[PDB]
RNA sequence: CGCGGGGUGGAGCAGCCUGGUAGCUCGUCGGGCUCAUAACCCGAAGGUCGUCGGUUCAAAUCCGGCCCCCGCAACCA
RNA sequence: AGGCAAGGAGGUAAAAAUGU
RNA sequence: CCGAGGGUAGGGCCCGUGACUGGGGCGAAGUCGUAACAAGGUAGCUGUACCGGAAGGUGCGGCUGGAUCACCUCCUUU
RNA sequence: GGCGACACACGUGCUACAAUGCCCACUACAAAGCGAUGCCACCCGGCAACGGGGAGCUAAUCGCAAAAAGGUGGGCCCAGUUCGGAUUGGGGUCUGCAACCCGACCCCAUGAAGCCGGAAUCGCUAGUAAUCGCGGAUCAGCCAUGCCGCGGUGAAUACG
RNA sequence: AGCUAGUUGGUGGGGUAAUGGCCCACCAAGGCGACGACGGGUAGCCGGUCUGAGAGGAUGGCCGGCCACAGGGGCACUGAGACACGGGCCCCACUCCUACGGGAGGCAGCAGUUAGGAAUCUUCCGCAAUGGGCGCAAGCCUGACGGAGCGACGCCGCUUGGAGGAAGAAGCCCUUCGGGGUGUAAACUCCUGAACCCGGGACGAAACCCCCGACGAGGGGACUGACGGUACCGGGGUAAUAGCGCCGGCCAACUCCGUGCCAGCAGCCGCGGUAAUACGGAGGGCGCGAGCGUUACCCGGAUUCACUGGGCGUAAAGGGCGUGUAGGCGGCCUGGGGCGUCCCAUGUGAAAGACCACGGCUCAACCGUGGGGGAGCGUGGGAUACGCUCAGGCUAGACGGUGGGAGAGGGUGGUGGAAUUCCCGGAGUAGCGGUGAAAUGCGCAGAUACCGGGAGGAACGCCGAUGGCGAAGGCAGCCACCUGGUCCACCCGUGACGCUGAGGCGCGAAAGCGUGGGGAGCAAACCGGAUUAGAUACCCGGGUAGUCCACGCCCUAAACGAUGCGCGCUAGGUCUCUGGGUCUCCUGGGGGCCGAAGCUAACGCGUUAAGCGCGCCGCCUGGGGAGUACGGCCGCAAGGCUGAAACUCAAAGGAAUUGACGGGGGCCCGCACAAGCGGUGGAGCAUGUGGUUUAAUUCGAAGCAACGCGAAGAACCUUACCAGGCCUUGACAUGCUAGGGAACCCGGGUGAAAGCCUGGGGUGCCCCGCGAGGGGAGCCCUAGCACAGGUGCUGCAUGGC
């Protein structure tokens, strides 16, 4: 799981990408935040595609 | 958001284990699996078994904790 | 109850037996040595030889009894 | 007799674990 | 008659699970030793064998991807 | 008030454990440095620390200051003692506002351990170690046996 | 790794539109196979599509062609044609009705439901076009098709304005406080005028039909739109959506705050443990732009499976060698064949695409038209250099003859001494042996050491080599036998007979195991002793298998030159051994060393190449996993061959280089040890420290290079620590707002002092006024401020020292 902090429980709808991280062992894969119970990345403003963050608004 | 929701809790260092990670005994309840932190590592402060140590547990999983406190 | 052997620095054991003259190893503590730990080395600390007696100028030692500890038998009833 | 060197002797080079 | 398929016994193959076990990789401060890298403190390494907590040890042979080819004393000739 | 606390351990030094000495008395040679509210000649009081009086210098010109070990004479005679000096009691002296914690000094009494030290270890190649005193700086005073400095006596042994 | 029984062929028949094992009866016993059969997996195939410099590699969506299938299987029927997608029959799977006897089903047609799933469309209109079927025709049908809808899914096109407009508004951000940035960007002026409204509005559609003409050609006429009232034109008409990624290197773009190996990022290196150009945010940038990134998958880059184009001594990689089958390759001449090979012609290689030209939709996508190419393949002619093949010949390769030679080549039978042990005999006595020291061990039944003999078994000293032999493993006393290989010399004989070698067959050290023997030493295991923390070990004393032989089997190795074999070329020298010569020098064949050219990553190689080539084989594509699993084979077993993957790491490595290090070497040094004198540690005390205790024992220093150190002077001071009293712009610095008093001195209370509270002398300076009085300088007190202060934390932020 990426960003800066999940809300994912047990019981739950995750959406998998792939792609090896590079420390860990056994794990290949990037869950997908945005999609299905793995909402997206709150407080996130900068690089958010990636993440799953809805469009904050300005003035 | 940077979340400190983290326990600072006590915690006399029960197993000695590999890579410089030590099974601590808390007063939190059991003995986690708690690491060094990096600080302790950088200052070449060594823990034994039996220091009461604070260890820094988030909630997500009190699995692993991390030896904050030198000794 | 009968017989043999032994009881000793904290533990194991030498010395007794052949009168005088108590040692080593482990353990205790301190030091050294080492950059440091063990290891090491050193010491220092520490026994009247189970105990009561007697022997003899003098007993761990010669001798008795008790106290133990080990073992062997304990038969005819 | 010394001079060098080749070879053969034999004596010597003891032992001493680890990692902030 | 031939005949899709079914049934009876046998096998093969794969998939699922599988008690049971082999069990491998990495990991800073786990434990016992210290094998290897320097003649690594008995050269190593190598195949093989037997044995041991474990590295391994030793035997038999092989190799150089082996260092050292010293320093006094004697004999034998230059 | 604390840095000086103290069941302990270590490092660095001093002073020892004696007679190549110790004590007493006389006697003899240094260098280098300092000294102004500083050093203090000399005189008396005091057992003394010092106190008081007081010359001198502004320092090659006075003062600290006696150098000590040494040399002569006396004692001590192998003992824990005339070795040794710690501790502890008492009286004092000085500095300073004040020394109880926590000063130095004098005097008297006290006279502990220690009879040359286990493993280990450190210095030193010549005027050197060993031992003997003196000066200083800081500093009111000093816990200085420290440091820094100066001379006196004066070695050993290095095959390798 | 073998497969096959209708299986391979035959004869006759049937069946078929037709050949045929398609099927059947009968006979034959073949057929296929490592040029890879059968078996398993995989997968529709292709024109193409994507990539690619290309060769290639993958992919086979749409579009076109072919196949195959219509729940799964099996079967026919009808028909020109099916084994029949919306036809039939049957069994099964499944859903549906059922009055339980039986029936009906099949969207892999369009659309839609449902499931699965990251994910994929409207239960659309139309017969207008084009095509299909039927029909004389009208027409009928047509989810073919033509269009529209939904989706930035893809490609392509356009808009989110333009023109001016500051030495630079604000807003935000940074700053060395000046300034810079944002940025002419904005606002504002001017113009245009997507959207949007109204007016018109198609090309696509002229046939089929009717009539003249004979129902022929030809001629006239008519109907005929789902798109769509769309495209498009004419007028009007508003400044009118910007996003997304990145920002250490690769890679284009940099700063600050927040965070502190945490939270986090990551495609890799890696970044984060307090000044992060890598994290979060902000500004700024930079990339692209209605998209941009992520992920998956393919190619590329990967010349990283290498044909173009990599290699193999040490990096992964040469097999252990030999012989040899298939296979591959092959000297020189002459001639023919003409299969390869080339060429020309020509047939093909459908269309679509790709490529060029032009045209059409306002451009372009998209489409249209024309052309060219196109590897391959067939057919006819040609060419013979090269390969093939046939024939003839040659002697350079290769093989043989004869004359010799060297040799630890191999096997079989023997013998010859030293030595060892063991036995007897002798003489002889107090230890031997062993070690860094020792102990176990043997010895008084007399060892050991010495001589005499005998018994064995094993190995072969010196020569002996840096040497010789073999293909390798290997091999040494000597002799005999049998017997391989090889080398030369003559150039005499043969006339390319060769080189290589998947497999196969054979050998194959050492250990091992089986059967039988033999057994002296040595000597795994084992039993002892020491050594040691421990000792399964190094060292010693034994000691069993084994070493030795026969027969059998095992077949591995650093089976090494870590260099596959074969030939040709490409300086030498130097030493060696072995042959011939016209023999102080030539010329062969081996063994080494130095080095030309060249090669190589360097080391090194260098006529015994790792040089230049050619031939063929073996193998290699990161390390670990692992020579392991799994199968298969082989083996009496041990094990061997044959040989993965999953996962995991961003390394495993080679060669050198600089250093450092070595219980590696040589050369050196120093009070470093020795040689010597005096201590330290033991004693007390002086001190400093650690520890401990304290309210605090201030803080630091740490092995040498912390420990009579900072401290060259702690009673208070010092002083940094603690307890108490107290002070606040404050003990000290430069100022401000400013308000009064302000130079100055002397007290008094309280108090441990500091401080606090407080009296009272005390204002002169510049000066204006007659005076009352007024303001400002010095100097000081009060309240807020800017600040002071800190021996407070960091010497891995530093300067100095
Ligand atoms: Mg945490
Ligand atoms: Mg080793
Ligand atoms: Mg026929
Ligand atoms: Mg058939
Ligand atoms: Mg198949
Ligand atoms: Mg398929
Ligand atoms: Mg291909
Ligand atoms: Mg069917
Ligand atoms: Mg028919
Ligand atoms: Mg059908
Ligand atoms: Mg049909
Ligand atoms: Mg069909
Ligand atoms: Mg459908
Ligand atoms: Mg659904
Ligand atoms: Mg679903
Ligand atoms: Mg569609
Ligand atoms: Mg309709
Ligand atoms: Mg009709
Ligand atoms: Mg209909
Ligand atoms: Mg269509
Ligand atoms: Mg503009
Ligand atoms: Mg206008
Ligand atoms: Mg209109
Ligand atoms: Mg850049
Ligand atoms: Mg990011
Ligand atoms: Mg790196
Ligand atoms: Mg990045
Ligand atoms: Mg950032
Ligand atoms: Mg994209
Ligand atoms: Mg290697
Ligand atoms: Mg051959
Ligand atoms: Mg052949
Ligand atoms: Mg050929
Ligand atoms: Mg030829
Ligand atoms: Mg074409
Ligand atoms: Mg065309
Ligand atoms: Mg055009
Ligand atoms: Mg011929
Ligand atoms: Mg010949
Ligand atoms: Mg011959
Ligand atoms: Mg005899
Ligand atoms: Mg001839
Ligand atoms: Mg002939
Ligand atoms: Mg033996
Ligand atoms: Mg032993
Ligand atoms: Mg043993
Ligand atoms: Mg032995
Ligand atoms: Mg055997
Ligand atoms: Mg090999
Ligand atoms: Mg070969
Ligand atoms: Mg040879
Ligand atoms: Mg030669
Ligand atoms: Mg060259
Ligand atoms: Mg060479
Ligand atoms: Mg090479
Ligand atoms: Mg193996
Ligand atoms: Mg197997």
């Amino acid at each position: 799981i990426p960003g800066e902090g999940h809300n994912l429980q047990e019981h739950s709808v995750v959406l998998i990408r792939g792609g090896r991280v590079k420390d860990l062992p056994g794990v290949r894969y990037h869950i997908v935040r945005g999609v299905y119970d793995a909402a997206g990345v709150k407080d996130r403003k900068k690089s958010r595609s990636k993440y799953g963050t809805k469009k904050p608004k300005e003035a | 958001a940077k979340e400190k929701d983290t326990i600072r809790t006590e915690g006399v260092v029960t197993e000695a284990l590999p890579n410089a990670t030590f099974r601590v005994k808390l007063d939190s309840g059991p003995e986690i699996l708690a690491y060094i932190s990096g600080k302790m590592r950088m200052h070449y402060i060594r823990i034994l078994p039996g220091d009461r140590v604070v260890v820094e547990i988030t909630p997500y999983d009190p699995t692993r904790g991390r030896i904050v406190y030198r000794k």
